[PDB]
């Protein structure tokens, strides 16, 4: 129990961060990852001065504050305000003290080897917690669909990768990133549905472009015969209802926006897209390890989840691979959370004990022993 | 020959410096020369038109 | 040593030629460009003169 | 000559209209983008009944009619309104027949497909032109001052925009609009001099703070060290005669309200300015393209003819760009026309004669001929 | 003179082409073995509608059009835009008529017979040349640094070679090939730069690292100790300045990636390295013919000319090679044009004239005849 209980399982993004208790199914704490410095002196009724804002509290406030985020696709950028957000995670959100809890975090696929020491620095040396791990993210997402060799898209706030990964060892060479996710994603709907004749023009109009995306986006199959679907216009339309009465109609856009994860020239992007990106990871790799990593497409995600994206990718890739091959798209329903599950699972478990790093191992080897 | 060549790209980069700096305090003082020109080859048309209507 | 030295003798000797060329195209267009400055500010201070008579 | 004559140029606008004949050196017709309706019945002496005015009838008699602007942000909101400022254009203003002359006309930088589509409706089906074409504003703005090839920063009376053009092709994805201009700069000027203690009461003290503005406003460079200036009290003010006696004193406002383009803070935008999204757009262009972008900046419209915009606007991106790089700001004198001289070029032109789209190619391909 | 002044080469490769008339001391024509088809309808100003581009155009254009390589690893890979690449040389590089020219040409290695008789068939019946001729590349090269016998390591940008070659016949069974040259290479460099913390992000931040790679990257000898030396940290260390200012420092992995050509575990190759393969090589052919191939490794390609290529295959060799052994690894300054050099000798060469195919032998023969 001492720390069957105790594990924790931060895992950090480029939009959120999700947190809680190895052990536990879901995370016990998400939200944005986001740190606001007042543009002004000024109190709230009640309070003090603030130095500083994390989260929703910065978001809320965030016509008084200057927002900055420390994660720019995946990889820390900002180690000063990173350590504002753990520090708000163990303190407010988790509301643990971290000195004696065992800490597992997560990474992004290709990290700099200096990161994960720097990171690993702050975590024994300014928080002082007992032990530590850092696990890459798509390999905690596939390992939380119960498998060990698999290839993971992996889509969020700000990247989109593809991890080829071999009983547990991901992929270096074979690793795809791409820099276009559901940040990207509501911003170009916000254009189609502001060019459908429509303004967003207050933050509370901005913010729900957000909301719609979420909500009434789809990954249709057979994009070609949609459009023309939608021109004959069938009950295929939908209205949602703003912060006030004005409903908006969105019918048609509602899957141009997804359509964008498969051509990327929507946006005036030139890389390749999701499918292709899936493939050209896949004949990067070893021949024989081919037939099972296209047999276990692993999808995980927040941007993964607009509805009929599996049967997209399924047929994507089945007709860009040779026919003797056997195509399998998994994308299960936890999938916005299948890194931090993945972790979950691992933290709490029986095996996992012998690979916490321990102040002992760090204060002994320097940062470079959890690096590998 | 390494010697003499090394020698020579010592002193033609150090003309090229020398030179350099001439170009922009050239160019700087001729956004100033031709600024100063249009700022007056307007206030002009403006008086010239402003003397016009005045003597009409 | 010697022919990375030569080549980058080659280089910074065409760059000193390529920038010597603009500030003389430059200190040229400026012989012109302060003289319409010139020829400019002598006619509205002759008509902005015209202007204070014909105005009073 | 049956076109070399022949050919129009209208230039639509949210504040101006201005048109003229192809070939001619400057607009031939500007004029006030308002129709007037009348709020009472009666009439003028000599005149009959009329039901609406347009340009300057509607903005001499606006005490009597309500009145309404068919461009918003450059973009026509009202197209019963717009056919008739165009019926006026022609008819009185031009004095021409339609029927036979080959008219251009511009759109705004991302007019939407279906306008391009419906002012070709209405000029080929209600007013019955030869041929017609429709040109994009900066596009002709750049094209005016030779060039094929730069990023132009067009800002006029209701909107500013900065369109990257790449050997014609003006670039969708890298096109930014800033909704504040000439007509929000005069509503500043007018508090910051009321607040200066003044007043401008009647409506003959209303018009000319525009007047004002055009006449005695700057935009200064180190406009830091310009309010200092401004307080050790220089021979830096300037007083101005209003339609009476009344002579109004402006020191130091004179280049507040310009300041403004940079500082969208001092009216409550929470936007950036004109010298960050010129940078904006050009880092959302393809790399390669990066140098030409920079050196040809090319200023046009109403709002860039604020002495010292260009300076300001130099200094204001080559501390924003990699020294490495050219900068070069373009402001032609001619620049509140700089759009309507491109059209006259272009159309009067021995090579466009193959591009006008004829009532032959509309009465056989319907509006999405022109649409490109 | 009929034929001394007017015999063509022509050394077709996988990046670049050279060419020019033998009796040259190097090629006169240079450039991009591209053909690049436009994305969309439109012209350039002045120029008319164009169906393809080739070369620098292509490069130069290359954001409007899809840009395909005619040759594959060395091969010729698609003959419809391969002819197109050949009359690009013949009619705008060299602007000569072709079919008053002798024309020399070069294969590849292990080049499938079938090829050798269709470059054949399009050289005389679709150009209509005098008479033409195929030399194997490797040994153009050899021949130029005088001899007759040796071994060739052969790099450039598609493939790597080792073409052991007696007397003047290539010895087939003797050939290695290597996938991986100086394409490979600036893309590896490519990620050990953003590696090193930047980005390589618009097209002209990404056509640099290639000119980075060229000017700055070294192989060094004791590559063991000089990663290091790097750490202690010495005047090794380059800055190179970008297309602007952003001058970018380059140290370490300057020599990093002319270590991959020994280490192919640095991108994930399995195959063996330069030096082994080069050795294997050699213990694959006649015993008593291996002391001359070992005094005589002959080097060509833009891939060998990084500095301290030869000290490095030098003592690779030795400490490979009994003892007994003579190592000597030619490496001559115009090695990047050896191949065309060769056949520039050869072809002006007085003896050489009655090996030339001409339209009698095919006409009579047909492409039989050519391919020996």
């Amino acid at each position: 129990d001492e720390d069957e209980t105790t594990a924790l399982v931060c895992d950090n993004g480029s939009g959120l961060v999700k947190a809680g208790f190895a052990g536990d199914d879901a995370p016990r704490a998400v939200f944005p990852s986001i740190v606001g410095r007042p543009r002004h002196q000024g109190v709230m009724v009640g309070m003090g001065q603030k130095d500083s804002y994390v989260g929703d509290e910065a978001q809320s406030k965030r016509g008084i504050l200057t927002l900055k985020y420390p994660i720019e696709h995946g990889i820390i950028t900002n180690w000063d305000d990173m350590e504002k957000i753990w520090h708000h995670t163990f303190y407010n959100e988790l509301r643990v003290a971290p000195e004696e809890h065992p800490t597992l975090l997560t990474e992004a696929p290709l990290n700099p080897k200096a990161n994960r020491e720097k990171m690993t620095q702050i975590m024994f040396e300014t928080f002082n917690v007992p032990a530590m791990y850092v696990a890459i993210q798509a390999v905690l997402s596939l390992y939380a669909s119960g498998r060990t060799t698999g290839i993971v898209l992996d889509s969020g706030d700000g990247v989109t990768h593809n991890v080829p990964i071999y009983e547990g060892y991901a992929l270096p060479h074979a690793i795809m990133r791409l820099d276009l996710a559901g940040r990207d994603l509501t911003d170009y709907l916000m254009k189609i549905l502001t060019e459908r004749g429509y303004s967003f023009v207050t933050t509370a109009e901005r913010e729900i472009v957000r909301d719609i995306k979420e909500k009434l986006c789809y990954v249709a199959l057979d994009f070609e015969n949609e459009m023309a679907t939608a021109a004959s216009s069938s009950s295929l339309e939908k209205s949602y209802e703003l912060p006030d009465g004005q409903v908006i109609t969105i019918g048609n856009e509602r899957f141009r926006c997804p359509e964008t994860l498969f051509q990327p020239s929507f946006i005036g992007m030139e890389s390749a897209g999701i499918h292709e990106t899936t493939y050209n990871s896949i004949m990067k790799c070893d021949i024989d390890i081919r037939k099972d990593l296209y047999a276990n497409n692993v999808m995980s995600g927040g941007t993964t989840m607009y509805p009929g994206i599996a049967d997209r990718m399924q047929k994507e890739i089945t007709a860009l691979a040779p026919s003797t091959m056997k195509i399998k798209i998994i994308a299960p329903p936890e999938r916005k959370y299948s890194v931090w599950i993945g972790g979950s699972i691992l933290a709490s478990l029986s095996t996992f004990q012998q690979m916490w790093i321990t102040k002992q191992e760090y204060d002994e080897a320097g940062p470079s022993i959890v690096h590998r | 020959a390494a010697d003499e060549s090394e020698r020579g790209m010592k002193v033609i980069e150090s003309r090229a410096q020398k030179d350099e700096e001439k170009m922009e305090i050239q160019e700087i003082q001729l956004k100033e020369a031709k600024h100063i020109a249009e700022d007056a080859d307007r206030k002009y048309e403006e008086v010239a038109r402003k003397l016009v209507i005045i003597e009409s």
